[PDB]
């Protein structure tokens, strides 16, 4: 498969490791009784350990040599062989939140430096107008761009200070 | 109560609810869907 | 296990020439100390005014670096 | 003559919020908001410096009283949440039935993100992290025997902190002693003496004869927990008392007739261990108790109040003087009834000094049941209190050189004691500088020359036990003369204080509780570390104080404050002269001391006193090897931290893991600090320029402008750091190890 | 000024400081550093002889302590002719000058050779 | 000894010769300020280098400059 | 106004000494005195450490280095409203005086001054290090 690995579902390795952890469990819940809390516990941790390496294994996951997931991040294998969702996918997740966060505080900012103080609105959060703000920022990646073709995005070298040279 | 309202608004303890809130949720998550390591 | 530690290694390549590079840069002046050219190379200091201004040679700098250059290697 | 009296002012200080939303509202300076976010930072580390927001002591006072019951608030939720979690989420009850089987536990966490391996199989059927604090061993000396107990005062500790919030809102908005009330020393001293302290031990004694004793007698016979009488059937009844001490059917008699000798069976004299538990005899402790409150009940009627009678403190000291000293011991009174920072000085370096005396009591005299045997919390107590005395006695350093600096005055001290300290202070610390010289060439050295011999292949050569001697022989002396003790010197105390002097060591559950502790070579050597880094600490913070005014160096140095960074590149360079910067030193040299003493506690309890025991003997945890290997640097290294670190980074996969994790976690916070300790803000504020022209290019500047650390900042962030990550670490080094071989 | 105290300002000591050769103006400086290095030749062979690396030895540990003090003195014999060079280059008293010193640093050695000497005859 | 320079940036506010603790300035009569005054820095000899100063001058870029030179008695600051 | 001479004569404050007076370079280098008129018998803090008392009328005391001087003369200055003179004394006898240099204290502004060491151009203005390069020694372009 792809660089060498194996898919978790056909390791032997893989396999093998799921035994041994859920033996751990199993020598652990010998000391304990059947109805007693302890023993619920370790049950609830065992359920939750098999549920793990069964889900691993459906999403496809690659595993090495020593049986655990490799990730596959180059977009055209990823998209290529149905891993789309180890990278590239949650690459774009994050991107959309970040930028939200990114884009929701650089309005706040901007809107308080025409107040009287802005200082003042940066230790004390207008918590009004920072509400606001955040239902609108879903927007982001449409606002953002119309800013940077509008030519409103980035101030002009003139108005920047900058040291001697 | 103005005032009050006002000391809740402080970088300090706006920090601390939507951190707790943030945290809350993260939690929560991973409470209902245990030991995400892929999108499925 | 080589992905994690060449990122590393990426990691301290870059900081050390970020150290370097501002040092270097900024070795004729900046906004703290506009005239810093006319201190030459080394010097200790300018002084606990401005804020307080420990480490603004481009020497000291230099020293900076040398940490982060016995990190990466 | 002024009439001790109370004396208040009604409504000081109106109860709003208005402040609340006004951050700096307390100071000139900052009242006005932020520029840069240097403001931010100056906010709090100016919050509690009430003296530098005012010049009025009065006003000072209050501000401390109340600031005073803040503390005691929290104290109390502290105490009632581990009382709290005592009753509900451990296994209190399972291990008093079975005290040696079972580890304490009150840490439950809940399952999620895989984090409830962390709950263990500590026993009594029952899953958590293993708590080391004693609480357990606490909680049975008192007498407690249910959950039910350990709840309701649980309860009573939220109400306490409820009442300590109240009297803090109370005495500086409603009713604020004035500056008189304060200032009437002779008076406070008779009520903490005999009643904070005097009362206090009496009402122990109290407990202890009534609870304490007819419980444990009862536990310790292997009587059910649930069988023992609850502690008001004893108070009620006094014949179930008069069973198990007989002289209690004489009532309160013979203490009225002085037939004090009718009360042998519950108040004794026995020294030693009882050997159930290996704890100190609860018949001792309540004797101890009675004869302390006696005693302090008699020193809290020394001072001279509203009734002719006792001593002016101010006659006192002005009374004892000689020919060496001048004026002697004249204006100190008014120095101490006036600047807070003086008192503060002489208490936080007697607390912290107590807080040492403590570590070395408890280990020795272990003075709860079970509590000896206990390895893990007999070395976590020992490092904790060792920890709290250190960081005190620093303190104490710090605010004596606040004292010099702010509330000195010339006119009131002339030719006095503090004034002739001053006028030879170069003889003080030129003395003081050779005797850590001549310290450290012959302790450290010695260890030099044995890993120098012993790496050329010449044992012979060595300074140790087997080779040219160094025998603590004062120590051993000492030693002796305590085992002794019963037969002469001590002749009602049927066994000596403590079984580190000599005889049969006790045993219990089959490991050892105490057991004598021999002093050798290697013990000798390590002494004198210990003599080196005390004295290097001391040279550091005295030399701080002493010149925290003026030097040589600097003239004017008392104008420049407490706090600054420096006076410039001049004269050579004057980077770190102020005495807040010798605090700063200071730090790391009492984190170099300590660690030394705990690693010599550490490393000499396991080999030498800790162990189990058998039909063929002790076998100690680490056989006995800290003889002939704690007298080279590479031993060290080797048999204590490389050996002994095996527990630690092998806890991944169960209950001790998170000890795993906080000790690379630890490791990694020291070496963060490092970046702070050795690089200079003018970098840092030139870093930010060039991130803040990327934040101006796209119109997201803060209005607060970015500025990097002060420069006496990134010394205290640094200096933070560092003890954090060092303390941090050893602190997960000790627990897994001794948590995994205890 | 100065603070003075009886450590500092003493009879008993000050009698005792003036009788030191180091202090006995008036002596030719050869005769000075005699007598300063008999004094410090002598017990110099002690630690050596009772704490070196042949200690252990029956009779070599007399020969090879006492041998290495005498190199011990030849060293610092060496450390005053250089310190009369560095210090005395351009008064009352002849040993604080550029000739005084060198006499002085000459009778060290000879002083200071044959105390060790001296201490090797009482030993054996 | 070290360098002090005055440049006509200054304002002539005096809190560099108030600030010195060497006594190394001092204020002249000048023209080409409101305050008809002007720092001067006759007696070099005694600086120490501590650009007291520096931070006391309020203009900006400064105008009151010292720089670190060779090194004497005075200049170091030794009373021995 | 004309220079004033040192009385030697002069008492000096009431004190016990101390370990952080003069050194043997006041013997071989140089020390200085400052001398100034007390109103009345007042306690003031000593640079080197310690309280002294200052004697109704004229004063004298000696010190290491100038710096330890001017630093008592600020605090009688500002805190007792007098007017101290300090000098500058060679172990060969002479004396130099100091401050103030011409009469009137530095920070008010005198006639009769001549400015030293002013440079009529800004910070700013000043040439690149390369222009002085090989001038015979280091020198900073603001030496020019
Ligand atoms: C960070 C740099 C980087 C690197 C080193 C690689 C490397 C690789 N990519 Mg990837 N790729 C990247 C970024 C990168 N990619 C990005 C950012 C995208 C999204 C735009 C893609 C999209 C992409 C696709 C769609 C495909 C690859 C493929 C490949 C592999 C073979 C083609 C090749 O010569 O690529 C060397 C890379 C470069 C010279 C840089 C530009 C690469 C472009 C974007 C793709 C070229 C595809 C190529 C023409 C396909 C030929 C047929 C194929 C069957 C071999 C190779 C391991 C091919 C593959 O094996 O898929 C299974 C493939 O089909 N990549
Ligand atoms: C570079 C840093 C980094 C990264 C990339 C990750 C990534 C991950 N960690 Mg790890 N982790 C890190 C650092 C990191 N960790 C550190 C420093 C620690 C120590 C505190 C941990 C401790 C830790 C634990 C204990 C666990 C993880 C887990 C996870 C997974 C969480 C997925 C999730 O919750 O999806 C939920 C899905 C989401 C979409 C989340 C966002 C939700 C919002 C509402 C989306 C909005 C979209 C519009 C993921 C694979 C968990 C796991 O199962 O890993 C396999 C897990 O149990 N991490
Ligand atoms: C020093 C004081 C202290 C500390 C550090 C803790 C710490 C803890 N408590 Mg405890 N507790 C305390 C005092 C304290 N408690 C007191 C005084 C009471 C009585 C009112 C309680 C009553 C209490 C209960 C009832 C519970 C805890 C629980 C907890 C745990 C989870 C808390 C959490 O995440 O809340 C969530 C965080 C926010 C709401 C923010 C945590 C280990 C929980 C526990 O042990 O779960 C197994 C739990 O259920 N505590
Ligand atoms: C609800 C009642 C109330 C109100 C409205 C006020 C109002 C006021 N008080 Mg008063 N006070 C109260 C209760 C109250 N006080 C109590 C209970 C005490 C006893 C402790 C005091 C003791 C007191 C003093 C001694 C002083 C005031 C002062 C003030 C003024 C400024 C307050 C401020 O800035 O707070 C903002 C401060 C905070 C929010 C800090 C809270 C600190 C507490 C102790 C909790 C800290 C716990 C926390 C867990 C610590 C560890 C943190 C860690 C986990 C990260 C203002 C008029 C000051 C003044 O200038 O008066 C003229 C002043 O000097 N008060
Ligand atoms: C017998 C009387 C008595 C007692 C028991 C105490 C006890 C205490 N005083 Mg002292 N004090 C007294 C008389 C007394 N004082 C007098 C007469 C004066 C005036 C000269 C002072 C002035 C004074 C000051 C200025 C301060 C103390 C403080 C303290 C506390 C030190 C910390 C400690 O050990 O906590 C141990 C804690 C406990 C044992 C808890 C005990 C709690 C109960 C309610 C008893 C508290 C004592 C109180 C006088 C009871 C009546 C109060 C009121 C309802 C009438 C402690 C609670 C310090 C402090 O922290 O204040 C807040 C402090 O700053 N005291
Ligand atoms: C502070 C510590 C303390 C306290 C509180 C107690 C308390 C007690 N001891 Mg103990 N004891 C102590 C220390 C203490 N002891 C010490 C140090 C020793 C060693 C010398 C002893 C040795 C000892 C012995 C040998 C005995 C006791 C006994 C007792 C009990 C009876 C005492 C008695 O006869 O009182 C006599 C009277 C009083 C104390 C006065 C009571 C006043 C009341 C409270 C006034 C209430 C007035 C009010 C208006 C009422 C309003 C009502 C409302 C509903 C309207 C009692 C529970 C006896 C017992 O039976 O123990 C089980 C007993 O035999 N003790
Ligand atoms: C009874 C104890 C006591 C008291 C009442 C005080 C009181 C005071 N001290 Mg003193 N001090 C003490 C003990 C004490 N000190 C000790 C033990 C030391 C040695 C370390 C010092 C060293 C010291 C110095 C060097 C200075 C003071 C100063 C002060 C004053 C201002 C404090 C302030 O604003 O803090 C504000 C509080 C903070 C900024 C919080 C600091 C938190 C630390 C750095 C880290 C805590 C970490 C935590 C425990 C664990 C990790 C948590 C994290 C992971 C979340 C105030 C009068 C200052 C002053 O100028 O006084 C005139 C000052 O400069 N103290
Ligand atoms: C391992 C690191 C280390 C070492 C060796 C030292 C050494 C010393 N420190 Mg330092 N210090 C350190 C770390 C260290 N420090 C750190 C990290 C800090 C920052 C917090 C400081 C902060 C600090 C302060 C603030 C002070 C010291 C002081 C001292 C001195 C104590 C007196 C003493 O023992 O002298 C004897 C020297 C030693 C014991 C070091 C080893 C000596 C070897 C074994 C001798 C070898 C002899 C042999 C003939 C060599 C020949 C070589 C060749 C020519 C052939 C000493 C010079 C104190 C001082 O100066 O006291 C007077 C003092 O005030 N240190
Ligand atoms: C020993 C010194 C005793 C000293 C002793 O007993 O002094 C006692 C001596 C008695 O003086 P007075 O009779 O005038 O005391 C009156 C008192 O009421 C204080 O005013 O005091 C002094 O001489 C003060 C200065 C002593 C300075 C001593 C310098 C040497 C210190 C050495 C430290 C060694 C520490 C070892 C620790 C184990
Ligand atoms: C690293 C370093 C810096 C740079 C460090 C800085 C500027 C501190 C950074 C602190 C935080 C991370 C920045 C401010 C954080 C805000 C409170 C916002 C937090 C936002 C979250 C809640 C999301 C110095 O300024 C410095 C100064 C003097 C000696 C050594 C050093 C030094 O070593
Ligand atoms: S502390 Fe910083 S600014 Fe002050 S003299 Fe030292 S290096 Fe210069
Ligand atoms: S550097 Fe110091 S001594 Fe020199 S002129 Fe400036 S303030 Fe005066
Ligand atoms: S402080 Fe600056 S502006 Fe003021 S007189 Fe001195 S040099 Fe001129």
């Amino acid at each position: 498969d792809i660089a060498g690995l194996t898919p978790c579902s056909e390791s032997k390795a893989y396999a093998k490791l799921e035994k041994k952890e859920l033996k751990t469990l199993e020598k652990r819940l010998k000391q304990y009784e059947a109805d007693s809390a302890p023993a619920v516990a370790l049950k609830a941790t065992m359920e939750r350990t098999k549920a793990r390496f069964a889900n691993y294994a459906k999403a496809g996951l690659l595993c090495g040599n020593d049986g655990l997931p490799h990730l596959i991040a180059d977009p055209g294998l990823a998209l290529k062989y149905g891993h789309a969702g180890e990278v590239f996918i949650p690459t774009f997740g994050f991107l959309y939140v970040a930028g939200y966060i990114g884009y929701v505080g650089r309005q706040y900012l901007i809107a308080v430096k025409g107040e009287a103080k802005p200082t003042d609105k940066e230790i004390i959060i207008d918590v009004p107008l920072a509400t606001k703000l955040a239902w609108q920022g879903a927007g982001w990646p449409l606002a953002a761009v119309q800013e940077l073709q509008r030519g409103t995005l980035l101030e002009k070298e003139e108005n920047i200070t900058v040291s001697p040279r | 109560m103005k005032d009050f309202t006002t000391y809740l608004s402080t970088a300090p303890v706006i920090a601390t609810i939507w951190f707790t809130f943030t945290a809350g949720l993260l939690i929560e998550i991973n409470r209902y869907f245990p030991d995400p390591l892929v999108f499925s | 296990g080589d992905f994690l530690v060449h990122h590393a290694i990426a990691l301290g390549l870059h900081t050390t020439t970020l150290i370097l590079v501002k040092g270097a840069l900024d070795a004729r002046g900046s906004k703290l100390m506009p005239d810093k050219k006319d201190f030459g190379y080394s010097f200790p200091c300018d002084g606990p005014g401005r804020g307080g201004t420990c480490d603004i040679s481009a020497y000291d700098a230099f020293y900076l670096a040398v940490f982060w250059m016995l990190n990466t290697i | 003559a002024k009439k001790v009296k109370i004396a208040v002012d009604r409504n000081p200080v109106e109860t709003s919020f208005e402040k609340w939303a006004k951050p700096g509202h307390f100071s000139r300076t900052l009242s006005k908001g932020p520029n840069t976010t240097t403001w931010i930072w100056n906010l709090h580390a100016d919050a509690h410096d009430f003296d530098s927001h005012t010049s009025d002591l009065e006003e000072i006072s209050r501000k401390v009283f109340s600031a005073h019951f803040g503390q005691l608030g929290i104290i109390f939720i502290w105490l009632s949440g581990m009382y709290f979690h005592g009753a509900r989420f451990s296994n209190y009850e399972a291990w008093l039935s079975d005290p040696t089987h079972i580890k304490p536990s009150a840490q439950v966490v809940w399952p999620i993100v895989g984090q409830e391996i962390l709950n263990g199989d500590v026993g009594g059927g029952f899953q958590g992290i293993q708590i080391t604090s004693g609480f357990f061993q606490l909680w049975r000396a008192s007498g407690i025997t249910s959950e039910l107990q350990l709840y309701t005062t649980a309860i009573g500790g939220l109400v306490m902190a409820a009442a300590m919030f109240f009297a803090g809102w109370f005495h500086y908005h409603k009713a604020a002693p004035k500056l008189e009330w304060f200032q009437n020393v002779e008076s406070m001293l008779n009520h903490h003496l005999g009643g904070l302290l005097g009362l206090g031990s009496l009402a122990w004694a109290g407990h202890q004869i009534h609870v304490s004793l007819p419980v444990n007698k009862l536990l310790d016979a292997g009587v059910d927990p649930k069988e023992i009488p609850l502690p008001h059937d004893l108070l009620l009844n006094r014949a179930i008392m008069a069973d198990l001490y007989p002289s209690f059917a004489k009532g309160i008699a013979p203490f009225f007739t002085l037939n004090w000798s009718e009360y042998s069976d519950f108040l004794t004299f026995k020294g030693g261990l009882n050997p159930v538990t290996g704890g100190l005899w609860l018949s001792d402790t309540a004797h101890h108790h009675v004869a302390i409150a006696v005693l302090f009940l008699v020193a809290g009627h020394m001072y001279r109040t509203n009734w002719g009678i006792g001593h002016s403190m101010k006659e006192i000291l002005e009374a004892h003087r000689g020919p060496f000293t001048g004026e002697g011991h004249v204006g100190l009174y008014e120095i101490l009834t006036t600047s807070w920072h003086a008192q503060l000085a002489i208490n936080l370096a007697l607390f912290g000094s107590l807080s040492i005396i403590v570590a070395h009591h408890m280990y020795a005299m272990p003075p709860y049941p079970y509590l000896a045997t206990d390895y893990g919390t007999q070395l976590s107590l020992f490092t904790h209190h060792t920890w709290i005395g250190g960081f005190c006695i620093v303190g104490a350093g710090a605010h004596a050189a606040i004292f010099m600096v702010r509330d000195y005055d010339p006119t009131n001290n002339y030719n006095n004691l503090l004034d002739r300290v001053i006028r030879h202070r170069d003889a003080i610390i030129s003395h003081l500088n050779w005797v850590c010289i001549f310290l450290g060439f012959h302790s450290f050295g010695l260890y030099i020359h044995n890993d120098t011999m012993s790496a050329l292949g010449r044992p012979q050569d060595m300074f140790s036990d087997t080779a040219i001697q160094l025998q603590p022989v004062f120590a051993q002396w000492i030693q002796n003369t305590h085992f002794l003790a019963p037969q002469l010197t001590a002749p009602n105390a049927l066994a000596a204080t403590s079984l580190t002097w000599g005889g049969d060591l006790v045993a219990v559950g089959g490991k050892v509780a105490m057991m004598p502790i021999s002093l050798g070579t290697s013990d000798f050597m390590v002494h004198h570390i210990h003599a080196f880094t005390i004295h290097v600490t001391v040279l550091i913070l005295l030399k701080g104080v002493l010149f925290a005014r003026s030097s040589r160096l600097i003239p004017d140095k008392a104008n420049l404050g407490f706090r600054f960074p420096c006076d410039g590149p001049g004269r050579g360079g004057t980077c770190q002269v102020s005495a807040w910067d010798h605090v700063f030193l200071g730090l790391f040299w009492m984190y170099n001391s300590l660690s030394i003493v705990i690693f010599h506690f550490s490393w000499k309890m396991q080999s030498d006193v800790w162990g189990t025991v058998t039909a063929s003997g002790v076998s100690h945890i680490t056989g006995g090897n800290f003889a002939q290997s704690a007298n080279t640097i590479n031993g060290w290294l080797r048999d204590f931290l490389w050996a002994q670190s095996s527990q630690v980074i092998q806890s991944y996969g169960s209950a001790l893991s998170a000890y795993g994790l906080i000790f690379l976690g630890a490791h990694f916070v020291w070496a963060f600090s490092l970046m702070f300790l050795f690089s200079g803000r003018g970098y840092w504020q030139e870093l930010i320029e060039s991130i803040v022209w990327a934040h101006n290019k796209l119109k997201v500047a803060p209005a607060i402008q970015p500025r990097a650390l002060s420069i006496t900042q990134g010394r205290a962030v640094g200096v933070a750091h560092y003890l954090l990550g060092g303390i941090a670490t050893t602190w997960s080094f000790f627990l897994a190890r001794i948590i995994s071989v205890g | 000024g100065m603070l003075e105290t009886p450590v500092t300002s003493a009879p008993i000591v000050a009698t005792y400081l003036s009788n030191l050769p180091a202090y006995r103006t008036g002596v030719a400086p050869v005769l000075r550093g005699v007598e300063i290095g008999l004094a410090h030749g002598f017990l110099l062979a002690g630690p050596f002889i009772k704490l070196g690396p042949l200690r252990n030895v029956p009779e070599t540990a007399e020969i090879a302590g006492s041998l290495s003090a005498a190199g011990l003195v030849l060293i610092l014999a060496l450390c005053l002719s250089i310190y009369g060079s560095a210090q005395f280059q351009s008064a009352r008293d002849p040993l604080f000058s550029a000739d005084g010193w060198s006499e002085f640093a000459a009778g060290f050695l000879v002083g200071g050779e044959a105390g060790v000497a001296w201490a090797y005859v009482c030993t054996q | 000894a070290h360098i002090v320079k005055i440049y006509d940036t200054c304002i002539g506010c005096t809190q560099c010769v108030r600030a010195c603790p060497l006594d190394v300035l001092e204020m002249v009569p000048w023209d080409g300020c409101k305050a008809s005054q002007m720092a001067s820095a006759p007696r070099t000899e005694d600086c120490v280098g501590c650009k007291r100063c520096e931070t006391a001058c309020p203009t900006d870029f400064l105008s009151v400059r010292v720089y670190l030179g060779s090194e004497s008695t005075r200049s170091m600051g030794l009373s021995y | 106004w004309t220079v004033p001479t040192l009385n030697p004569d002069t008492p000096s404050p009431i004190f016990g000494g101390s370990t952080g007076g003069l050194l043997r370079k006041a013997q071989t280098e140089e020390f200085y005195v400052i001398t100034w008129e007390a109103k009345k018998e007042q306690i003031f803090e000593m640079p080197t450490g310690g309280a002294a008392i200052m004697r109704q009328g004229p004063n004298l005391l000696k010190f290491g280095k100038k710096e330890q001087c001017l630093a008592l003369t600020t605090q009688l200055r500002n805190k007792f409203k007098l007017t101290p003179c300090f000098y500058r004394v060679f172990p060969d006898g002479k004396v130099q005086y100091l401050h103030p240099a011409d009469g009137v204290y530095p920070e008010k502004v005198n006639a009769g001054r001549v400015g030293a060491n002013q440079n009529m151009r800004r910070i700013g203005q000043n040439v690149n290090p390369i222009k002085v390069k090989f001038s015979g020694r280091m020198m900073s372009p603001a030496e020019i």
